[PDB]
RNA sequence: UCCUCCGCAUAAGCCUGCGUCAGAUUAAAAAACUGACAAUUAACAGCCCAAUAUCUACAAUCAACCAACAAGUCAUUAUUACCCUCACUGUCAACCCAACACAGGCAUGCUCAUAAGGAAAGGUUAAAAAAAGUAAAAGGAACUCGGCAAAUCUUACCCCGC
RNA sequence: AGCUACCUAAGAACAGCUAAAAGAGCACACCCGUCUAUGUAGCAAAAUAGUGGGAAGAUUUAUAGGUAGAGGCGACAAACCU
RNA sequence: GCUAAACCUAGCCCCAAACCCACUCCACCUUACUACCAGACAACCUUAGCCAAACCAUUUACCCAAAUAAAGUAUAGGCGAU
């Protein structure tokens, strides 16, 4: 019989089988009239490579480096460093409205960002 | 392996006399 | 004449007879998924 | 350009390159995430470089110089990658609640399973979708007694590891007997 | 309780000790060496 | 071949621990108590089991009756043919009638 | 890319950007006579000739003219104690084309007189061993294997 | 990466090595080794810790654990518990006897008293600032833990960086200001990408 | 020296299954065995089409002349919508279905005669019996259930079924 | 129902010679299996060699699909349905 | 003297007690394990038979929610087997 146990791919099968599937790249077009691929440069993705000169940080650290206790961030820990200090001072200066938290950077949705946390729309 | 002593006991024992009569002591 | 070559392989009939697709088809079909899942075989389909 | 897959010319040859440590999770959290953007590139190139090498050494039948440190790039790019995710998670917690970045769902499969469905992402809404309404997020009542044979199948298996640990404890005690207290 | 038989060994030469001087396989095998030995006895 | 060449680890029995030094206490716990327990009460095993005596087929169908909700199917149906085999044995079967 | 979800696309939206990308490739030395300016590399199943050429111009700056791909299938011929197939891997091989007439030639990276070190080396497990086999000798033919030990 | 049979048998070659790959092939069922169950806690010995072999022909004797077994309960005292093998030794060549020691068990080896130089019990006790040390259960003089060569075996004081290591004025330097915004945001701001195009509502199910 | 079925490609199937190196030793006798390392790159092939209405009597056969029946494989227009451009997968082999390195099974193109592909004899002797052939005096169906088989290349008929 | 029986959709093959209306003849590829011998744990759980029947047709054949055991399918042989 | 022989663990069995099992990044109902298009398809419905009755044709025990006892009693049944 045939072999049930191997992996099923695109490298087995008759032709029309084998042109259809894939290994796993993501598309980057369709096709048209005439098996005319149309690639969208939009769905290219495009890396974000940024200017290395003058960069300090190398691929290993120095074994002369202390030892540090492991403090995983947390949602309270960066409330309490990015938040905390604007709404703490303008409590106490009275102009902490409870009503106004977009000043101190909540965003009640996120649609309409580039960027948005949930669902996330955005690559590593 | 079988359970028990006996038989196993009793299987040396045969062992033994025929060490003696295979390498007589002097 | 002779016998023994029954098996005529094709892909596209092996896997319209006895593939996933057409084992969930049919009630029957998905108890005998769930029969090779209880019994623990690797392949459960073809 | 091409030459930043290989190691410096200076080090072609030597049995051994000295390295120094893997960037540790804490180290990365005092960074930003501009710097984390930079290091990560210097650790690909470094990967990259390394992963050549390592595959030259098996084209050559020799060991790969100072293996190590192919070691140390893979856990210096996997702590990067958890201080970024700490962040974005820590950020996706305090603007929306939500505790996963991708949507989903606990549904019933076809074999009277309980299973975590990730969504994906369409263009039409999901009661318009044929292929979507071909699965079944539902078991019917034949599976039942298929749900309950998997369940005695799974105490079965409990039962005895449990069983075999009370005898092996047993043997223990029998061979040190000074172990009881 | 399994019960099994131990010292068949020894059942086995009490007939073979009697066939050691005939000839051929009913001088060792006892399927055919306890035939030969009730017909010599 | 069958018989093994080597004598087997001894076999040091300790007939004063404390299971054997304490054993059948309390079998006449009805007779020296006042009958507030019966001797029985101090079995212990399957809750099927304790106190009662049956052949074979007793026992599965006592089983079965006492505990054969809380089976697991495989089980309960070895079980169901068990007696079911022992039911035809012991009705039809034998060299008495 | 790999092992993420890509945002879905819909015409009038943004560009797709990966800021950290997981794509790890090796350069290889190729198995058979190549052009001058082709550099064969072994790269992830999910990379496309497209994001190889980005990769490589954008990452390490090196002008690309051609990109070609092929899938090797790695052997599932091998059988383990249990007489179960073990699977080499497959893997997806990349032949990139520099495009200012700039050619490649993979480098030595095993130079023999290098392996060579000139810094001697003291160490006491190993002298003993070379020492020791050069004390010993082949017993004499004319001793007829009588012991040497004995001054006598 | 770890390939361990379930009763896998541990001995003086480490797991993986040449000489553990001939002894235990893939296929090896032997009879499992009964070890004592010694918590983690409850183990006192040490590399580098001085103790005094209680039994076998170096029995009295005193020396270093130069290798620790957890699994089996071993140590290897350096020089001692010794027998002697051939070594290098081919068809022509006969070889370098050299001696090589056997493992004890923490049974047959104990630590050693801080001054009286005497095999001592241990018990593990608390100091006065909460620290876990080994007291000596007959004088009280506390044992202390040696400092046997980091397993890496860098020497953090002959280290010098190399030049693709970082500093650590570099490496314990804070760039890092608290900010509710994701890497994607804050490298697009940086290196200046502008985006017009608003990103359309997708079905997710 | 001899053979030539063949052979080369595509399809389907199969899935690394005679490349290199290092091992053992290579094969119903003496590598296709083990482990490492390589390898098949798209133009061929696969993977295709915005909507709604509407259009589409007249075979093929060298399509001409003739002549058919069993009456046939190939077609649009209207109006809207439509700037975007070379992705992805197959690509190896002495191969597949027959428990086998099986005298069997196996679709299409092209060559067939070959430019391609192969070796009937391990060595000897040259008895019986056996198999496969060639030749055969005189005779020529006397054989045999029957001219079976061979040889040759015939005549006439009977039954049955058109 | 990857064999086989029958069917559906859409394909493919059929040299030469004679005759020319073609389920005509001769004859390859191809399909079949009359007779003989061989073989009978074979080369083969039905083969080989020769000799044969048909070979533009109620032909042969590749592909995908259909009919399922109280059943199917059948130019009835109680055929065939791994 | 070969081939061999020998072994004591791996685990397993029956009870008791206790009501188990999820995503782990990505993929997976289409040809499963396949990033990404206009649908509507939807589940429920007495088991039978072997066997026993020396054939067989009505009939022939099958946990159904407390051990014991009432009791193999009342009763049912080709008033037979049960
Ligand atoms: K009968
Ligand atoms: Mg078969
Ligand atoms: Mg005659
Ligand atoms: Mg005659
Ligand atoms: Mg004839
Ligand atoms: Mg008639
Ligand atoms: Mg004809
Ligand atoms: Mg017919
Ligand atoms: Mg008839
Ligand atoms: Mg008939």
């Amino acid at each position: 019989g045939a072999d049930r146990m191997s992996k099923w791919t695109s490298k087995r099968g008759p032709r029309s089988f084998r042109g259809r599937k894939g290994r796993g790249a993501k598309g980057i077009g369709f096709l048209t009239s005439g098996w005319r691929f149309v690639q969208i440069k939009e769905m290219v993705p495009e890396f974000v490579v940024p200017d290395l000169t003058g960069f300090k940080l190398k691929p290993y650290v120095s074994y002369l480096a202390p030892e540090s206790e492991e403090t995983p961030l947390t949602a309270a820990q960066l409330f309490s460093e990015a938040v905390a200090p604007a709404i703490e001072k303008d409590f106490k200066d009275g102009t902490f409205d409870p009503d106004n938290l977009e000043k101190y950077g909540f965003e009640p949705t996120q649609e309409g960002k580039l960027f948005q946390l949930y669902p996330r729309n955005f690559l590593r | 392996v079988k359970k028990g002593f006996r038989a196993a006991f009793r299987f040396q024992k045969e062992l033994e006399r025929q060490r003696l009569l295979r390498c007589p002591p002097p | 004449k002779a016998r023994g070559n029954e098996y005529q392989p094709s892909n596209i009939k092996r896997k319209n007879k006895h593939g996933w697709v057409r084992r969930l088809s049919t009630p029957a079909g998905v108890q005998v998924i769930l029969r090779r899942m209880l019994k623990g075989r690797k392949s459960l389909s073809h | 350009g091409l030459e930043e897959f290989f190691d410096d010319p200076k080090n072609w040859g030597q049995e051994k390159v000295k390295s120094g440590a893997a960037w540790t999770c804490q180290q990365l959290r005092n960074k930003s995430n501009e710097d984390l953007h930079k290091l990560w590139y210097v650790l690909l190139k470094e990967r990259n470089m390394l992963l050549t090498l390592e595959q030259e050494a098996k084209r050559q039948r020799l060991p790969m110089p100072s293996p190590e440190r192919l070691d140390k790039v893979v856990d210096s790019m996997d702590a990067l990658d958890k201080v970024v995710q700490e962040r974005e998670d820590a950020l996706r917690l305090l603007q929306t609640g939500q505790e996963r970045a991708r949507p989903g769902a606990w549904r019933r499969d076809i074999f009277g399973r309980i299973i975590w469905h990730k969504f994906k992402q369409w263009v039409i809404p999901w009661h318009l979708n044929k292929r979507y309404n071909r699965k079944r997020f539902f078991a019917l009542p034949y599976v039942d007694h298929f749900l309950r044979l998997e369940r005695e199948k799974r105490a079965r298996i409990k039962a005895r590891k449990e069983n075999l640990e009370r005898k092996k404890a047993k043997i223990l005690l029998k061979k040190f007997p000074h172990l009881a207290e | 309780l399994r019960n099994r038989v131990t010292d068949r060994y020894f059942r086995i030469q009490e007939v073979l000790k009697h066939a050691r001087h005939f000839r051929g396989r009913k001088n060792r095998c006892y399927r055919l060496a306890v035939r030969t030995v009730i017909r010599a006895f | 071949i069958g018989i093994r060449l080597t004598l087997p680890p001894p076999k040091v029995v300790d007939r004063w621990n404390e299971k054997r030094a304490m054993f059948g206490v309390y079998d006449n716990i009805g007779i020296l108590g006042n009958f507030e327990k019966h001797p029985k009460e101090l079995i212990r095993g399957p809750i099927w089991l304790r106190g009662w005596k049956g052949n074979e087929l007793q026992r599965c169908i006592r089983k079965r009756k006492m505990v054969g909700s809380r089976m697991f199917a495989d089980d309960l149906h070895n079980l169901n043919k068990r007696i079911r085999y022992l039911y035809k044995h012991f009705n039809r079967h034998g060299k008495f009638r | 890319a790999r092992n993420v979800v890509y945002p879905l696309y819909r015409l009038g939206g943004p560009q797709l950007r990966v800021f950290r990308t997981n794509f790890f490739i090796q350069l290889v030395r190729p198995g058979v006579a190549q052009p001058e300016d082709t550099v064969q590399f072994r790269i992830p199943m999910e990379m496309t000739r497209v994001d190889l050429r980005n990769y490589l111009e954008g990452i390490y700056n090196v002008p690309v003219a051609a990109v070609r791909t092929r899938v090797q299938h790695g052997s599932n011929k091998r059988r383990d104690h249990r007489n179960v197939r073990i699977k080499k891997p497959d893997y997806k091989v990349a032949y990139v084309q520099l495009a200012h007439g700039q050619t490649f030639t993979f480098p030595d990276l095993f130079p023999e007189k290098d392996e060579s070190p000139e810094g001697s080396a003291a160490d006491d497990l190993y002298s003993m061993l070379e020492e020791e086999r050069q004390q010993r000798q082949s017993s004499d033919p004319r001793r007829g294997g009588v012991p040497s030990w004995f001054g006598l | 990466k770890v390939t361990l049979p379930p009763h896998y048998r541990y001995g003086m070659s480490p797991p993986g090595s040449v000489a553990d790959k001939r002894k235990n092939p893939p296929w090896i069922r032997r009879r499992p080794v009964v070890v004592e169950p010694i918590s983690d806690e409850d183990w006192y010995l040490f590399c580098g810790d001085t103790v005094e072999i209680l039994e076998g022909k170096d029995a009295g004797k005193q020396g270093k654990v130069v290798q620790v077994i957890r699994q089996r309960n071993w140590v290897v005292v350096g020089g001692l518990n010794t027998h002697y093998r051939y070594i290098g030794k081919t068809m022509d060549y006969r070889g370098t006897m050299i001696p090589s020691e056997a493992p004890l068990l923490h049974r047959q080896v104990k630590l050693v008293d801080p001054m009286d130089r005497k095999p001592t019990e241990i018990e593990w006790r608390f100091t006065e600032a909460g620290e876990r040390v080994r007291v000596s259960t007959r004088s009280g003089r506390i044992i202390p833990k040696p400092e046997f060569p980091r397993a890496d075996g860098i020497v953090p004081e002959t280290w010098i960086d190399g030049p693709k290591d970082t500093s650590v004025e570099d490496a314990l330097e804070r760039t890092y200001v608290p900010c509710l915004k994701t890497l994607q945001e804050e490298v697009m701001e940086a290196m200046g990408i502008k985006e017009t195009r608003k990103y359309k509502k997708v079905y997710w199910y």
